[PDB]
């Protein structure tokens, strides 16, 4: 129904970035290092309000099958993060 | 009853007590060690009449005389000379001829071979119990398993648990290192069997043996409850974390970082809405009354509700005014995996057990936002497992269902595994429901 | 006593064995009951 | 007269007293007699509030003699008959 | 057929008292049973056979330790206590 | 068979190039997991070319920092304009090949790139999940129903020879383990203690310790098999606590003084005769701890015993007799040489057939309360066999089919009272009624021998 | 044109893009849509004997857009328009 | 040329197509891993 420019007051409150296209994603490495674990559809401040603070969280756990490998000597199922210790 | 006073008498003199015991044994020994012919001729031949087997034949306790019964020849011998005690040579039993009866109820006489040690025996051992004397007792059947097994399937298909097991924590820490001794090592074995490679599912059997030894109520057809086993099992995992630690409170173990929530009961000022008192109660599952309900969210509702207290008139600091405090319950803290029990069992103190049959509608995605305290975004859990009971309270079995990765449901009916639609899994009358946190806005 | 025929002693010898035997069986049942009844007042 | 004891003596001394005795017990056992006499004795103690031997025996011995099956009596008496034809004379 | 007496020729096998004077031979006889003949046992049973004559005749005779609770056979009782 | 991106394989022939791809894969996944929503939307879901957010998936270039949309094909253009053909979906970390027009989802080292530094070990010392176990789908094997043990155990603990033996403390006196969960006989002894003695709270510990000891010893239906199992354990434990190595053999090969062997063992005489000439070679004397009787077409136990001690025929071809050269069929008879103090008869009721098939014979067989075995023993001359009479003290019965199927014990106690033991239910029962049961095991104790 | 991105930059930085986006995933999940799409994908993989993303996408994507409910569509759009009208001029 | 209704639909379309393309990528890759890792199924 309507037609549309963008409100001049709101432009001044943010808009023209942009930085170079070829550095875009690499650019985040530095602050990612300072940033704690984030989930796509688990909001950080709601996890803090409504869940225990040392709660375990696997996002979308049934999305893909379990990621494991089986030891050749003992035949144990090992989580990827446990394999290297198991082996030494 | 009473005892032969004549023998009781003689037993007051303790040199003549040892006398009749020595003689009882001498006799019996002879009886047990005499060739039939010598037995017949020298213990069954009557002295007065010379007949063999003129009925019972009795060796006198005081002389060497032998008297038959049928011609009252031991009765005569006891008349005078006066010797009133005889031992029947067929059986060793002691007869009193004034009592006209057998002395059968004197433990010392029955058990004369322990004569020498009798006082240590009287005081350091007792006669058998009335109800144990014949060893009668039932022995229970241990094929009652499905209340333990359906739970295990839920745990074996729960992703927080698999991650824990397959990450080797317990195995790196356990001091016992044996599936027959340690409960946790038994679970690791089940995981090793189901998911890994061998080097027969003994995992469940080891786990049973560990279980029944730790708590024998877990055995037999005593109608045990799948829920009770849930609590039991998660408790054991916790107990194992606490034991492997070197040396108010909130625990870092798998059970306590995955399944624990907390309820909040508080007194709120109906004026300024600030909470005046707040008590917080941890939980590992929630139990939901289902009488007359028809949908899981109607059960959760009655759970989190406001109550006008009629006996709490108080002063609000914040207001500041006099209020009749409202009480409200609501979840303070949600678990990573939420476990719900629909209450279907009344095991009454008037013995008989009833199961509620009611179908209750449960969703594949469950939004817990309304049941939380203090504006609350969507908190959505994904249904990953169900434990069900069918049919009758005492001849029924528990069945587990589990969503695996990619969305297939399976039905576990020990030990038949079978595929199953979701449209059907939802038709079950759920007893336990397992939900795992999927979306938090 | 009865006139000592061959059928007389024969009956007498059988009689002796039966009665000795009956009395043995009765002795063992009375003594057992008497021990149980005095040991366990409320059977 | 009064030699019946002396017959018995030679039976025992030959070994036939044993034979007789055992053939009888074996027959009585297998016939179920031994058990009926035990159960009868229980029945009598119970209905007479008593475990007095002499008294129970009064009540039991006669019914227990009546019970011995007629084949056990005949067979066994026939056996005794014969061991006497051996040592007693006409 | 009326008994006229013992065949004199039978009183030719013959050749000839207090019960207590049997302990002499008794102490050197081995265990006998009332109605399991020792020759037939020797013959049709094994040389080491255990035997309990009339084993359902009366209840098991035993006594229970006040401390253990263990049921003890009479011939076992004193060794349990002693050591 | 399913194929792998040739371009990415092409890149991985070179070692450095390979390592570099995996560093970039970890870094992009790292960033996606350590980035606040607003910084995720602006720097990994914003097309470098059209500046739109979420114009479909946005891909993070594997070789520069460019991000490009799917819907207007801006990564495709990027790939064509500068030859950078690989990118990562910023919603899921999945690597895409714009020449294959598809994702590289089937390479373990890329999927599992967090282990890049140790791949040599990982892929040599661990394997992928087998297809059958990958989801953990398996039924759980319980112990089975346990009445085939219950029911034998009730018979054993109402057995006067065994009770006497248990109550004599002989095992207790000699055991070296001295605990129920580890030693089987200790567990048997505990059952006795709970049943006959005292506490100092269900009388069930013995039984549970025993079930457990049984399965530890033997990982795994048949009451009779469990009878044989128990008795071997009992013997095995006499041998174990014996002073020697010379005595282990004499006891295990010639003569044993254990409770099992001195109460349940008899000897069969198996005679093979020539029917022409009468050559008695060869005949053997073999022990037995029970006798298994056939019951097809029989109504009475004496008929069963008769059949078992009847003269057969051996058609074993390529045979001739020693002394007389007759190829004629050899006569075999079975006969008892030594009787046990306790005779355990088994009535063969379970035919195991081929494949998985089976059959239960439900035939009633008359059994006497007193059984006379004179007719089934071997030695013109008067070695005519005297009465040897046993008394029935225990029966085990089976109801149902062979597969599913329930067991019940009957036991006579002192005074000749019978009890029916149906797992936990223990009730009294008349002889009349016990004698109507379908016996499967009969337990006979020696009573009279003339 | 080319102010679509300008307005999307706004939403992202005002926090209302998170909101729109989250409320949408939230609706879609609870109405079963995520599951329907996953199954549609698996079915097209079978029907076409392929796992190639581009090919499968082309048959799934139009049917998945046809599949969102009226409610979700009307409600979310409404919500978007609302946040728009606070920052544009007509 | 360009309405509120219209550019509202662009934004929804972007969100939907993104979400669809993510679901599909996880499914296709997943099945592709299963077929490579296990020839028979
Ligand atoms: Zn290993
Ligand atoms: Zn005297
Ligand atoms: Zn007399
Ligand atoms: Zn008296
Ligand atoms: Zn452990
Ligand atoms: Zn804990
Ligand atoms: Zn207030
Ligand atoms: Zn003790
Ligand atoms: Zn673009
Ligand atoms: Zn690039
Ligand atoms: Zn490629
Ligand atoms: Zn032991
Ligand atoms: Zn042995
Ligand atoms: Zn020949």
């Amino acid at each position: 129904d309507a037609e549309i420019g963008i409100k001049p007051k709101v432009i001044e409150e943010y808009s023209l970035g942009s930085g170079p296209s070829n550095d875009s994603w690499k650019s985040l490495m530095s602050s990612a290092k300072d940033t704690p674990l984030q989930y796509d559809h688990m909001n950080r401040e709601s996890l803090k309000k409504y869940f225990n603070p040392n709660a375990q969280l696997i996002e979308d756990p049934l999305d893909k099958p379990i990621q494991y490998r089986v030891c050749e000597k003992c035949g144990k199922p090992l989580a990827l993060t446990a394999i290297v210790d198991h082996l030494e | 009853m009473s005892i032969c006073p004549h023998i009781q008498q003689v037993f007051q003199n303790e040199k003549s007590k040892d006398g009749v015991l020595k003689t009882c044994n001498a006799a019996r020994y002879i009886l047990n060690h005499s060739v039939p012919k010598e037995k017949f001729l020298n213990t069954m031949k009557c002295g007065t009449c010379h007949e063999i087997n003129s009925g019972a034949t009795f060796m006198c306790l005081q002389c060497g005389f032998c008297g038959c019964w049928n011609h009252s020849h031991f009765l005569s011998h006891s008349k005078q000379i006066g010797h009133i005690f005889g031992i029947n040579s067929n059986n060793g039993l002691l007869f009193c001829f004034k009592c006209e009866d057998y002395i059968g109820n004197i433990d010392l006489i029955n058990d004369a071979i322990l004569a020498k040690y009798w006082d240590d025996v009287c005081t350091k051992t007792m006669v058998p119990s009335m109800e144990r004397r014949d060893g009668l007792s039932g022995l229970i059947n241990m094929g009652n398993t499905c209340f333990m097994s359906s739970i295990l399937q839920c745990l074996i298909h729960n992703p927080y648990f698999i991650r824990h097991s397959m990450s080797q924590i317990h195995s790196n820490n356990c001091k016992v290192r044996s599936p027959d001794k340690c409960f946790s090592c038994a679970l690791d074995k089940i995981v090793h069997e189901l998911y890994g490679a061998l080097n027969r599912q003994t995992g469940f059997i080891y786990l049973l043996t560990c279980a029944w030894k730790i708590n024998q109520n877990l055995a037999g057809y005593s109608q045990q409850d799948a829920h009770e086993f849930w609590q039991f099992i998660i408790n054991q995992i916790h107990q194992s974390y606490v034991l492997d630690l070197p040396n108010n409170k909130q625990c870092e173990c798998i059970v306590h970082t995955v399944f624990e929530g907390s309820l909040e009961s508080s007194i709120v000022c109906p004026g300024c809405q600030n909470n005046s008192k707040t008590t917080i109660d941890p939980f590992l599952d929630l139990s939901l009354d289902i009488k007359d309900k028809k949908k899981l969210y109607e059960c959760l509702d009655s759970f989190h509700k406001k109550e006008q207290l009629k006996d709490f008139n108080y002063h609000c600091g914040e207001c500041n005014s006099t209020q009749d405090a409202i009480k409200q319950l609501g979840i303070h803290k949600l678990p990573s995996v939420l476990v719900l029990q629909l209450k279907r069992f009344e095991h009454l103190l008037n013995g008989s057990n009833r199961k509620l049959d009611d179908f209750i509608e449960f969703p594949t995605y469950l939004n817990m936002k309304n049941y939380c305290s203090t504006k609350v975004p969507d908190i959505i859990y994904e249904l990953i497992g169900i434990v069900s009971h069918k049919g009758t309270v005492n001849e029924g079995h528990y069945i587990a269902f589990c969503k695996i990765s990619g969305g297939q449901w399976f039905k576990f009916n020990d030990s038949m595994v079978s595929s199953i639609s979701q449209e059907e899994v939802l038709k079950e009358q759920a007893y336990l429901l397992f939900y795992t946190i999927r979306q938090v806005n | 006593e009865e006139t000592i025929t061959i059928d007389s002693i024969s009956n007498g010898i059988l009689n002796n064995l039966l009665t000795t035997l009956i009395q043995d069986i009765v002795a063992r049942e009375t003594t057992q009951q008497q021990l149980l009844k005095t040991r366990y007042p409320d059977l | 007269a009064q030699l019946k004891s002396q017959i018995q003596q030679y039976l025992v001394e030959s070994g036939n007293y044993e034979l007789i005795s055992n053939e009888l017990k074996a027959r009585l056992l297998q016939e179920g007699w031994v058990d009926k006499v035990k159960d009868l004795t229980k029945s009598e103690m119970n209905i007479n509030e008593s475990t007095n031997f002499t008294q129970i025996l009064s009540t039991v011995e006669p019914k227990a003699l009546e019970m011995v099956s007629d084949s056990t009596r005949e067979t066994v008496l026939k056996q005794i008959r014969e061991f006497l034809e051996e040592i007693v004379d006409t």
